[PDB]
């Protein structure tokens, strides 16, 4: 039923017909309208029933979590392609650096037309009127990307990592993670921005970047089948799998196939849902290529960071540093989390392990050597809010200092 | 010189051993020195040691719901056998193997006193109780009858099944979580009512009984190393939690007028603590669960996995830690039938800790009996209560999940 | 530029500088700028922010029973000062020579609603008080009639004697102890009673 593409790749035509479309979506009064449907990812909380007792509805840090974003997705494409949209929505490839912001994200004004009429630009941005305050975004420039390789972004490598998993459950902490970093990008500060739980939905962007992340999380069950295990079954989060995804169960959304896949168990098979990709690609490799070139990845030892994810109350970021025993220290790396105080808290089950090793080996630090006099590795968290103070560490759980073993399950060949 | 101790089942116990270790206790008792009983007590619990004795805020000396736990429990039994036998007693503490069923307590503990051919002076069995000095009041003990041996069939009993799933689990850190409360069983039986008891974190390392229970429990741990010695996995050797391992526990690692043990302190690490019988001169006389042997568990292990299964999670805030938890599982029109239930051993002394991984409990059989479908839904009702009888809120407390762990179909192309 | 700005006692000002005062105050409270007066009034005391803002175990900022204490309290007034003067208002900020006894209460503080010539329209001093937005209150202020002139003999004041005393201390510590306590009589003065007011370390910073 439809296909999706790059946002670099739409066409004048294909974005003409999406900027109209959003102007018609923002237009929708109904519930099946975009005001309505932005509510459906948080504030307001209509989640557990539209009685007072509320929480966020979309479902983060939970493995049910890409289900509930991918089949948010697909409630906007239905409402666009209502509205006349000629193309699945879009995707902003974040992983790639970017240069600069996409024009038809960034363009205030939408000038191009026959008409040559100056309109603003629906994909700009939205307001939020239950609040009858204003999206806003605050962005670093940081965003634009360098990198030693230049190919490989903390994102990049942060998916990818996240790409060679077998689990699922362990897929979605890496792959949940990659994804928050957008919502920080684009928000800052702003309360009222991308980087709020609540608010986020409001922007556009949520869309673009979903659309990406939704694409890569098509890929990676794709690439679970190149790896020949099952993509729907999912190992863990059982629980959560079975429980119907409001609002999407719920005749709010008057969308029909939402409804029946509120199931996340049933979200799995993106084809359910009749939208394709143009190319299922990561940064240039091939399912096939990809799982080639994780395999090698496998073959170096690698010295892992393990996070304990209780979750922060605000949106949080947290910065790691590495320290010799001595006083030396190296900026470790850091990894952003998204959550408002609707969020209903969840916790990881499991272990965020992010790669320490580079950095180590930065710190010409080896694994062997010791980091901390007490325990091996012991080193000093940071957290902050994206305002506020900081959030007391005592809470948070000790560090761990993984060393993986690269043997998988992986021969050359088998025999003929 | 006979360095090497031998623990051995209560039962086994011949009289001449079981005299010593009466005799031993007793001078144990009275031994006023820090290597004393009461001062060894003081270590688990109340009085709290853990941040500096001169020092406000007491918290519990001990490692609960974490991977350390075993460890330092391990550590613990050693201090007091290493008392014992300063007292002259000839075996190692024996183990009261309560994975099988229990005709009645056994004698050692359970008569009040013993009458000796020695001379004929009738003695309160030092191994019946002990008294705290703290708080002027006697250990007592309240258990329930019910522990006595009832099968299903045969061999099969609660504490097995429980202790055979933790033996499943390949990771330490999975396996510590099953295996600590499996631990917790018998503190609550033990204990029962009684504030003063196995039942309290406080007062639990008062009771005899601690030393005998711990002395089984570790010989299960012990069980496990070797069985995954058997697997290949290095027994001694950790993988998961490997910075925890390092950091000393105290207060083995205060090393001072607390701690004469010499041994203990340098088995402070708990990486130490793995390899028992080198640094520890102890060992049990046979390493086995039930009949089964090694090899033999090993063996029935897989068999267990190979079928489907289906359990709920249970996320251990373990706040209200000192509490009974009970859950059923009701139909969504018919009856409720008690899916099982855990204990959780926690004063408020103790510090608060959380599981980074849920709990596991294997709900099949009980939806079998119902004749309920993995598929089909019932709603599971959990009722958490106080060692004394109480209802606690179990609403701030996150729902079970239910995951169903299925064999992957008849996996036909990686095995024949 | 005319950057240096000069105090005077509150009764001395003259009816354009008290205009200044009464207009850039009203602006000053306003702004809802970290600048602002709300965000001012919160460094002496709730909310407090003395440990990072962000953060459980709040106690209040500022520097009491401690030799930093007029040091600290030196730079608050001068935040003030700096904040009304982007507000606009020519002078310092005045000083209400309290030692002095006084026949009634300064009528910069004390009136209720200054009506001003300007246009004619009667607005609410914001001298006379300010309200606070944590707690939904306003601030109060009772004042025992007693500290109204009532000299042993002239100029010989309780405020005087014990400021003397002060005075006269060469170490400043010592210095300090007593001078930190004479300026604990004011707050009790104006606040009395009420809750909410001078009387209470955190109220205090509210009224202006
Ligand atoms: O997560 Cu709910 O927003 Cu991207
Ligand atoms: O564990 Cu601390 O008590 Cu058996
Ligand atoms: O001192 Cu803090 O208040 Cu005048």
């Amino acid at each position: 039923n439809k296909v999706r593409h790059d946002l670099s790749t739409l066409s004048e035509r294909d974005i003409g017909s999406l900027k109209y479309a959003l102007s018609s979506l923002q237009a929708d009064t109904s519930a099946d309208g975009f005001a309505a449907i932005a509510s459906f990812h948080g504030l307001p909380a209509k989640c557990n029933d539209s009685h007072n007792n509320e929480v966020a509805c979309c479902i983060h840090g939970m493995p049910t979590f890409p289900h509930w974003h991918r089949l948010y997705t697909l409630q906007f494409e239905q409402a666009l392609r209502r509205h006349g949209s000629s193309v699945a929505v879009p995707y902003w490839d974040w992983t790639k650096p970017i240069h600069n912001i996409p024009h038809l994200f960034t363009d205030k004004e939408y000038y191009d037309v026959w008409r040559n009429k100056v309109m603003p630009n629906p994909f700009a941005r939205g307001y939020v009127p239950s609040h009858d305050t204003y999206t806003v975004r605050d962005v670093q420039e940081g965003l634009f990307h360098l990198t030693s390789t230049g190919e490989h972004s903390a994102l990049l490598n942060q998916a990818l990592l996240a790409l060679e998993q077998h689990d699922y459950c362990d897929f979605a902490v890496q792959f949940e993670v990659m994804h928050n970093t957008i919502h920080y990008l684009v928000g800052g500060p702003q309360v009222y921005s991308l980087s709020s739980l609540h608010y986020a939905s409001y922007d556009p962007i949520f869309f673009i970047h979903h659309s990406f992340v939704d694409k890569v999380w098509a890929v990676w069950q794709a690439l679970q089948e190149k790896r020949g295990l099952p993509s729907d079954r999912a190992d863990c989060a059982v629980s959560l799998m079975t429980q119907n995804m409001r609002p999407f169960h719920y005749e709010i959304n008057h969308n029909q196939f939402t409804k029946k896949h509120a199931v996340p168990n049933d979200v799995f098979k993106y084809e359910l849902l009749g939208y394709r990709y143009d190319n299922l690609e990561i940064g240039g490799m091939n399912l096939h290529e990809i799982e080639k070139e994780i395999k090698d990845k496998q073959h170096h030892v690698r010295v892992f960071a393990g996070f304990l994810l209780h979750g922060i109350r605000t949106s949080a970021d947290v910065q790691f540093q590495i320290c010799k025993t001595s006083e030396d220290c190296h900026h470790g790396g850091q990894i952003f989390v998204l959550g408002g105080t609707k969020e209903m808290a969840w916790a990881y089950n499991r272990l965020f392990k992010y790669d320490i090793t580079h950095a180590l080996h930065d710190a010409h630090i080896t694994p062997e050597d010791v980091f901390h006099p007490s325990e091996p590795f012991f080193i000093k968290v940071s957290v902050t809010a994206v305002n506020g103070t900081v959030l007391p560490a005592s809470i948070l759980h000790a560090p761990t200092i993984i060393y993986e073993p690269g043997l998988d399950h992986h021969e050359d060949h088998h025999s003929s | 010189p006979r360095s090497r101790l031998i623990r051995k089942n209560v039962d086994r116990l011949s009289p001449e051993e079981m005299n010593e270790l009466r005799k031993a206790l007793a001078l144990l008792k009275e031994d006023k020195s820090a290597g004393g009983f009461q001062q060894l007590g003081a270590f688990h619990g109340e009085p709290k040691w853990c941040p500096s004795p001169e020092a406000s805020k007491k918290f519990a000396c001990c490692v609960h719901g974490m991977s350390v736990f075993p460890h330092w429990h391990r550590l613990l039994t050693v201090q007091s056998e290493n008392a014992l036998r300063r007292h002259g007693y000839d075996g190692a503490l024996p183990y009261w193997d309560w994975t099988s069923p229990l005709n009645h307590l056994p004698e050692l503990a359970d008569h009040e006193k013993y009458v000796d051919p020695e001379d004929g002076v009738e003695k309160h069995n030092p191994w019946f109780d002990g008294h705290i000095d703290t708080v002027d009041k006697t250990t007592t003990r309240s258990v329930q009858n019910k522990l006595f041996e009832q099968p299903e069939f045969g061999h099969y009993t609660s504490i097995a099944k429980q202790v055979l799933l933790a033996l499943e689990q390949d990771n330490f850190c999975d396996f510590e979580i099953q295996y600590e409360i499996a631990h917790n069983y018998i503190h609550a039986l033990v204990g029962g009512a009684q504030p003063y008891g196995m039942a309290s974190l406080r007062y639990t390392a008062f009771d005899p009984l601690f030393y005998l229970h711990h002395s089984n429990t570790d010989r299960i741990w012990a069980i496990w190393q070797a069985l995954q010695k058997y697997r290949g996995k290095p027994y001694n050797v950790a993988n998961c939690a490997v910075t925890s391992m390092r950091e000393p526990l105290q207060p083995f690692g205060l090393s001072a007028n607390i701690n004469t043990d010499h041994v203990t302190k340098e088995h402070s690490v708990p990486f130490n603590v793995f390899d028992y019988k080198t640094n520890f001169n102890y060992e049990y006389d046979t390493l086995e669960f039930n009949g089964l042997s090694i090899s033999q568990l090993n063996k029935k292990l897989e068999a267990i996995k190979s079928q489907d299964r289906f359990f709920a999670g249970f996320l251990l805030s373990g706040f209200k830690k000192s509490s009974l938890v009970k859950f059923n599982i009701c139909t969504d029109s018919s009856n409720c039938h008690p899916a099982g239930e855990f204990y959780l051993l926690g004063d408020e002394n103790e510090m608060p800790w959380a599981y980074d991984r849920v709990f596991k409990y294997d709900i099949t059989e009980k939806l079998h009996d119902l004749k309920l479908h993995a598929e089909d839904h019932f709603y599971i009702d959990y009722e958490v209560f106080d060692l004394k009888p109480a209802s606690l809120g179990k609403d701030l407390f996150k729902q079970p999940s239910v995951i169903h762990e299925p064999r992957i179909g008849h996996h036909e192309g990686e095995v024949y």
